[PDB]
């Protein structure tokens, strides 16, 4: 469960991201590829080479729907629901890389926000990316 | 890699009881029922909209079988794993795009359907010892992924 | 997210486990401690020979806990508040072992009931296990 | 323990700007504040309650200094981090009662730190070259666990 004090922080880490959201999005699925290359399996219609756009355009996608749980942060099974359901029963990830994922998203904040990323900050982030990805797994059986 | 004497002989003994096109038509059926989400590679397959039909459907059944098939020849190469399973490692991650998280879900889908099977001689041990083969197997065929 | 179907299935094995709880409570975790030697980490203080009594207790006290949450499926969460803040606050073991135990808690039931042990009773009972770890490490942090 | 030419090189030259007491303080304090559930060990370092207490706490940042510095040392013996790691691993198991999943976690949060610290410089491929090296060296602490 996220505290007021943990929606507090993450609505502010996040405001601060602001327009780079879509940027930040890309450089955390290059992060991912690299550090994590069983993840490649899921993206075999894709060049996943430095610079490519079908990453950046699925950077700003994956961008995008953070944002609208951020704005949606008392009500996040509803907001994500179409996500849940595109998940669970179309591409079907297996739920372990969701937290592949979400440590590289949280390695990119790092690296942009020296200021905003303090202890606190760090913990009500990965909790907010746990919840995110509980939300976007729980229809998959 | 590295069972003890005992260990081996402990996998071999049970293994050689076992049907393998039986229990690898059991074993990955119940890898679709149970993780419904493996069954992405398999919209070729036809129905599978039900537990039963899953566990009766004639393409499920055969993959099983050549599944296990492989499984069961690689049981007899305990002590290079890595060597016999290389050339299997690349086909999946280059070819066939599988995760090999879903290597590990069949490997405890295996050991559950051996207990179910086997019942009381399928001791603490002796699951003990099929545990470090089914890990080892994972961790051959996923040996080559990059 | 448990269906009526799960429900149903969890309910009626669960009770062909009956009187056996107990047992294959102390089997489940003797299978755990042999096959996944790191989860003995948690137990120092414990005599963990084959058939300990404190192995034994421990089974039925785990067993007991199950059968509370068969009972009250459709409040766990509430039925489980005072074990949920056991395991926060004070024995903290890590998530990843909740995973370990249930295993071996479904190669138990395997072994012990091969008529009931289906492919739709083994899906239903896996996700009640999953759920049961869930509300068990939710005031984590 | 096996890197490319340049996943070596850009590892050492990263840790030769890293002031191994400073990155351990904060990469240990992180650890506890961000899973609570690994403050089990530490009950006799007094105040551990706000995030506040646990990175200001001076035993915190002794044990982040002990901990790096040994992993520093690991660095130089990257060809057999088994050989290497052998006698704290026995420790960490017999003697410390620690979970080795603990080692996985604090690597997850030591790649966060060296990313905050370093910002752009932490590129991509650096990453991945430091993800490989905390795997190897959890799996060398874990590898005399029985
Ligand atoms: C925080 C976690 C995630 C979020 C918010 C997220 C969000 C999204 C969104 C917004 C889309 C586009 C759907 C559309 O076109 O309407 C998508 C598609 C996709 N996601 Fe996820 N996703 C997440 C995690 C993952 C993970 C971990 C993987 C696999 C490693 C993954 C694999 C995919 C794939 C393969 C697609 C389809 C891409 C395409 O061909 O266009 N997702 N996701
Ligand atoms: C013990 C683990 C496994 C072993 C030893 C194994 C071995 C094999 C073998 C021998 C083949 C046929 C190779 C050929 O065509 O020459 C194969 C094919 C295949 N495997 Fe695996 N495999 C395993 C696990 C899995 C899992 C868990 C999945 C997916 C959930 C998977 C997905 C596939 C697919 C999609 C094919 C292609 C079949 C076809 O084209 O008809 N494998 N595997
Ligand atoms: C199905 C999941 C689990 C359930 C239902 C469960 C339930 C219980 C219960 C009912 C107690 C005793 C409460 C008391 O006597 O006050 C307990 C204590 C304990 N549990 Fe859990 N537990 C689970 C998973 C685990 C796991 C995975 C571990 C570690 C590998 C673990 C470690 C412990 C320990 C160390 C104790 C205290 C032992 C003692 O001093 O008697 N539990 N648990
Ligand atoms: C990079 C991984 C790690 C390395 C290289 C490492 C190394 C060390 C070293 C060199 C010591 C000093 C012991 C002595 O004086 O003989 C130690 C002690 C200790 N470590 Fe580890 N450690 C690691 C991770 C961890 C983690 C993740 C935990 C728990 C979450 C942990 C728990 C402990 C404890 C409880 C002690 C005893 C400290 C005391 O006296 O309070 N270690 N470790």
């Amino acid at each position: 469960m996220l505290s007021p004090a943990d929606k507090t922080n993450v609505k502010a880490a996040w405001g601060k991201v602001g327009a780079h959201a879509g940027e930040y999005g890309a450089e955390a699925l290059e992060r991912m590829f690299l550090s994590f290359p069983t993840t490649k399996t899921y993206f075999p219609h894709f060049d996943l080479s430095h610079g490519s756009a079908q990453v950046k355009g699925h950077g700003k996608k994956v961008a995008d729907a953070l944002t609208n749980a951020v704005a949606h942060v008392d009500d996040m099974p509803n907001a994500l629901s179409a996500l849940s359901d595109l998940h669970a029963h179309k591409l079907r990830v297996d739920p372990v890389n969701f937290k592949l994922l979400s440590h590289c998203l949280l390695v990119t904040l790092a690296a942009h926000l020296p200021a905003e990323f303090t202890p606190a900050v760090h913990a009500s982030l990965d909790k907010f990316l746990a919840s995110v990805s509980t939300v976007l797994t729980s229809k998959y059986r | 890699m590295h069972l003890t004497p005992e260990e081996k002989s402990a996998v071999t003994a049970l293994w050689g009881k076992v049907n393998v096109d039986e229990v690898g038509g059991e074993a990955y059926g119940r890898l679709l029922v149970v993780y419904p989400w493996t069954q992405r590679f398999f919209e070729s397959f036809g129905d599978l909209s039900t537990p039963d039909a899953v566990m009766g459907n004639p393409k499920v059944k055969a993959q099983g079988k050549k599944v296990l098939g492989a499984f069961s020849d690689g049981l007899a190469h305990l002590d290079n794993l890595k060597g016999t399973f290389a050339t299997l490692s690349e086909l999946h991650c280059d070819k066939l795009h599988v995760d090999p998280e879903n290597f590990r879900l069949l490997g405890n889908v295996l050991v559950c359907v051996l207990a179910h099977h086997f019942g009381k001689e399928f001791t603490p041990p002796v699951q003990a010892a099929y545990q470090k083969v089914v890990a080892g197997v994972a961790n051959a065929l996923a040996h080559k992924y990059h």
